[PDB]
């Protein structure tokens, strides 16, 4: 789309209807005549555009209303109303850009965020952007959370998320207008190669790809069709109805050949029986023949009985014999549909051990999607964002995914090594304890008037707790905690110093010699301007290849590339990184996932803020004072990047109509 | 979680 | 609304794949078993029905008889009409057998020969006797 209707639908917004979120800050206008929310749209809309067509610097009110035209560029308040309520919910004027207005002499509030992690940049620019005060803890000795890129001479690998899924509706798209970062097309071709060396013919491997896909849509059907979703009381998991379809599936080919079978046997007996009546006809024939001879002998002129018993016997032989060729002829039919049926039998077996080993590659790299087994994600819900995909081409970071967080964190307030151990949240405030990563004895206190927390949940998941809250999280929290998947995902950079591998190709898969190892080092990419091979280990290859030295890893890498190049054309490699998000304590995990028994309902539940009880009884109910983002808090966009900075944005917009108060909801 | 690597 | 063509989910087959995790490999191996058992049950047939066709060769080729080409007359030959009679109490009602037997008389004038000579030969009394077999 182009023209206003582009820039909502580049926003995540429908431009012909006003959203849920619009509703409850234009409440006049949703209820009001269908003519001025249409205004309302069109004054919204044509912003966006504005903005869009330059991100680069700041999108003030006077600039907006001046390029918008009459008569919408009449009810200044609304304008004044429209410009406050996108620029409050970062929508516009998020990301680097000139300020036209430089920032207050004197701020208001006090907020520290935890983690600066992607989101937590997301909301820390923007709360500053808002005359906040803000400052970020990171346990970490560098920005970007998950966002970890590897730079060493000119070797530059994304140790963390390195695509951008889709420029249609991206913020990303904004981003990289901003801040210039090297993206690449990801050419889609992907060609396979089994363990022994050779390539999957391509006849094979399409044929391979669609049942994967009609497999998946099968499952479809078993949810939303026939309520398969619990079984002995429990959840059933995409895993399960997997199998449960393959299964149904082998079953029906033996179904299918039972009949194929059956049907010969019921032309085997009709001919065995039809054979009987032959012999015992051939039988009745060889003894009339004999009479007749014999009836013969006595010779001419004999009387008429003797005659008769000679002319009567050649009826009832010929009338044998016109028998036994109507016989011979039905024979003749039934010994033909019986080669029939032996040159079109049904085929042999659903799936032999070859398809069921290039099958498990589909579903490895359904794991790396997901990040997890698929055993454990929810049958009806893990594609439930699978509606607000972002258009276009997916992209790679060229330059290193870390320059955007590193861009972010330009003048910020950020402590480095600051481990946040403790959340004391309180009816007047909050108080942050956190100490020193490097020399764990020195200790930090952090007061302030709000806490946002982008803690990954597998740091919120740990037991014992990596962090206490005091009070603790109501159990309504706690309990969406360990309903969640936080899954698993490695990557492994193999650093060489020839281009040995097709350029043209930037991915390539190797098929596993068996299920459980089908995410073990399945696939490769040639992203980057440097030799740099990259190879993935998701699904539950992903958790056990953390018990293994580098070396090893390195080792079994490089087997799987010579059997597929040639044993002397892959050299030893000069830099090799290998990842631990599980193990990484900053981390404890790579993404989420929509765990069976979960919901997206539960990433909602992740986003609400805590409202802490009075400080003396009888008090007022009071502000919220902690509050959470981060990707595991985005319903429609958990675990990417872009996720977890639209969550970021959203919280410094609901920090600050907390805080500073809502002037645009009149 | 859904499905990479692709435009759909 | 229906699954993709080529897959095979009913209700009923599905909660027989789940009832507990072994009755999914079970169905399956009932199918193979039984699947084999009718394997089995061919070749027998396949070998009985192979030694009924060797019972069979030469077919009836050396048992066979000409053709008899034989215009058809009209007047009855004593022979012809003594012949017939047999013919009546070894047959019945069936007139192109009886129409065989005598050769040049086709089966309306066996038909009308019943009528014309039934006082004269008896006939019925025939049929009686014929019917009693
Ligand atoms: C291996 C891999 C690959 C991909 C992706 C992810 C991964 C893993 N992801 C997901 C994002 O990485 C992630 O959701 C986001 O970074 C969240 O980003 P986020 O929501 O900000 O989580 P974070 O870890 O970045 O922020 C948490 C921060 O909190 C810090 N921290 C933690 N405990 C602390 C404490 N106690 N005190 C202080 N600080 C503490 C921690 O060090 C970190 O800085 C992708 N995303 C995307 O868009 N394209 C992609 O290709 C990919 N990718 C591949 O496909």
């Amino acid at each position: 789309p182009s023209g206003v209707e582009g820039a909502a639908f580049q926003s995540r917004l429908p431009h012909d209807r006003m959203t849920s979120q619009e509703a409850a800050c234009f409440p006049d206008i949703i209820s009001g005549p269908q003519q001025t929310q249409k205004v309302f749209l069109f004054i919204r809309n044509r912003t966006l555009q504005l903005w869009l067509d330059n991100p680069k610097i700041q999108l003030t009110f006077e600039a907006t209303l001046q390029q918008l035209e009459a008569p919408y560029n009449s009810d200044t308040v609304l304008v004044h109303r429209v410009h406050s309520y996108l620029e409050r919910h970062g929508l516009i004027n998020f990301g680097i850009y000139k300020r036209i207005k430089p920032l207050p002499t004197k701020k208001t509030g006090k907020v520290i965020i935890i983690g600066s992690g992607v989101s937590g940049l997301a909301a820390a620019r923007q709360l500053q952007s808002f005359g906040m005060d803000v400052t970020l803890l990171e346990a970490r000795d560098r920005v970007g959370g998950r966002v970890a890129t590897f730079r060493k001479g000119n070797y530059v690998a994304d140790l963390g998320a390195m695509v951008v899924t889709g420029l249609g509706g991206n913020p990303m798209a904004v981003v990289s207008k901003q801040v210039n970062m090297e993206l690449a097309k990801i050419k889609q071709k992907c060609p396979l190669y089994e363990a022994n060396g050779q390539a999957v013919p391509k006849e094979k491997d399409e044929m391979v790809e669609q049942e994967f896909n009609r497999l998946l849509e099968a499952t479809s059907y078993l949810s939303h069709q026939l309520d398969f979703n619990v079984l002995n009381n429990k959840p059933v998991s995409l895993g399960q109805a997997l199998e449960v379809v393959i299964q149904l599936q082998e079953k029906h080919v033996k179904d299918e050949q039972i009949e194929h079978w059956k049907k010969i046997v019921k032309t085997q007996e009709e001919l065995k029986e039809l054979l009987n009546k032959m012999v015992n006809l051939k039988e009745k024939i060889k003894e009339l023949h004999q009479q007749y001879k014999e009836a013969s002998e006595v010779k001419p002129p004999r009387d008429i009985t003797a005659e008769f018993l000679v002319k009567s016997k050649h009826r009832d032989l010929t009338a044998l014999c016109k028998e036994y060729d109507e016989l011979a002829e039905t024979q003749g039919k039934l010994e033909e549909k019986l080669q029939e049926l032996e040159a079109n039998p049904p085929s042999d077996v659903y799936l032999s051990s070859r398809d069921r080993q290039i099958l498990d590659w589909h579903f490895a790299n359904l794991e790396f999607a997901n990040a997890t087994p698929l055993s454990t994600l929810s049958l009806k819900h893990w594609d439930q964002d699978d509606d607000f995909e972002f258009t276009g081409s997916h992209l790679t970071v060229r330059n290193g995914y870390s320059c955007v967080p590193v861009a972010l964190a330009e003048g910020l307030d950020i402590k480095l090594n600051t481990a946040v151990r403790q959340v004391r949240y309180t009816a007047s405030g909050c108080e942050v304890i956190a100490v020193n990563t490097r020399s764990t004895s020195q200790t930090f206190i952090y007061k302030c008037d709000a806490v946002l927390c982008t803690l990954p949940l597998g740091v919120l998941k740990q037991q014992p707790p990596a962090v206490q809250f005091v009070p603790p999280l109501p159990e309504w929290k706690t309990s969406a905690v360990q309903r969640m998947g936080f899954g698993n995902l490695n990557k492994v950079v193999l650093c060489f110093d020839r281009v040995f591998w097709d350029p043209s190709v930037n991915l390539f898969g190797h098929v596993g010699s068996t299920t459980a190892s089908r995410g073990e080092l399945f696939l490769f990419w040639n992203l980057y301007k440097a030799p740099i091979l990259l190879a993935l280990v998701a699904g539950e290859a992903a958790g056990i290849m953390e018990n293994i030295s580098d070396d090893v890893i390195v080792g079994r890498c490089l087997a799987i590339l010579k059997g597929i190049f040639g044993s002397s054309a892959v050299p030893q490699p000069k830099e090799t990184v290998v990842s631990r998000w599980r193990a990484d304590p900053w981390a404890r995990g790579s993404y989420s996932y929509v765990a069976a028994g979960s919901s997206g309902n539960d990433y909602d539940l992740m986003a609400q803020p805590i409202t802490p009880g009075p400080s003396i009884p009888g008090a007022p109910q009071p502000i919220p004072r902690l509050f959470f983002a981060g990707e595991h808090t985005i319903r429609n966009y958990p675990a990417t990047v872009h996720g977890a900075l639209l969550s970021g944005l959203r919280e410094a917009g609901r920090i600050a109509d907390q805080f500073l108060g809502a002037m645009y909801t009149l | 979680a859904r499905t990479k690597q692709t435009a759909r | 609304r229906k699954p993709p063509k080529g897959m095979f989910l009913s209700q009923e087959d599905v909660e027989a794949v789940s009832a507990n995790a072994t009755a999914a490999t079970t169905v399956l191996r009932q199918l193979d078993m039984e699947l084999v058992s009718v394997k089995r049950q061919i070749q027998n047939i396949k070998q009985t029905n192979s030694a009924l066709k060797e019972k069979l060769d030469g077919g009836i080729e050396p048992y066979r008889l000409p053709e008899v080409i034989q215009k058809c007359n009209a007047r009855w030959t004593t022979e012809e009409q003594l012949l017939a009679v047999q013919a009546i109490r070894k047959y019945g009602r069936d007139f192109q057998a009886i129409s065989d037997v005598i050769g040049n008389k086709s089966v309306v004038q066996v038909k009308n020969f019943f009528v014309n000579y039934r006082r004269r030969f008896n006939i019925d009394e025939v049929l009686q006797e014929w019917e009693a077999e």
